[PDB]
């Protein structure tokens, strides 16, 4: 999860079994390139198009 | 004969001390980052 904005070419295609239970982790790159830790942020939301 | 006596008083000698002690407690660890304001993604530009 940069927070600059990351070859382009085509993304990939994440592919989670149906059922079964993800756990989701996405890393926050401060935007230089570096890990930060998760801090500010006080709400998370997943919002996976028309879906939930 | 006499075998008179005496009386004095109560002299009595302590010596008295009293310690203490000290501790010094530091907790830290490596920065990843740090509380910000306005944690937003962004676009530099040159």
């Amino acid at each position: 999860a940069p927070m600059n904005g990351k070859s382009n070419n085509c993304n990939e295609i994440v592919k989670i079994p149906f059922d079964s239970s993800c756990l989701l982790g996405v890393k926050l790159y401060n935007c230089e390139n570096k890990r930060v830790n998760v801090n500010s942020v006080e709400a998370a939301f997943i919002t996976i198009d028309t879906a939930f | 004969t006499r075998v008179h006596s005496y009386r004095g008083v109560l002299i009595i000698t302590d010596e008295l001390t009293v310690e203490a002690g000290s501790r010094v407690s530091l907790s830290g660890y490596v920065s990843d980052g740090g509380t910000s304001d306005v944690f937003t993604i962004c676009r530099l530009l040159d």
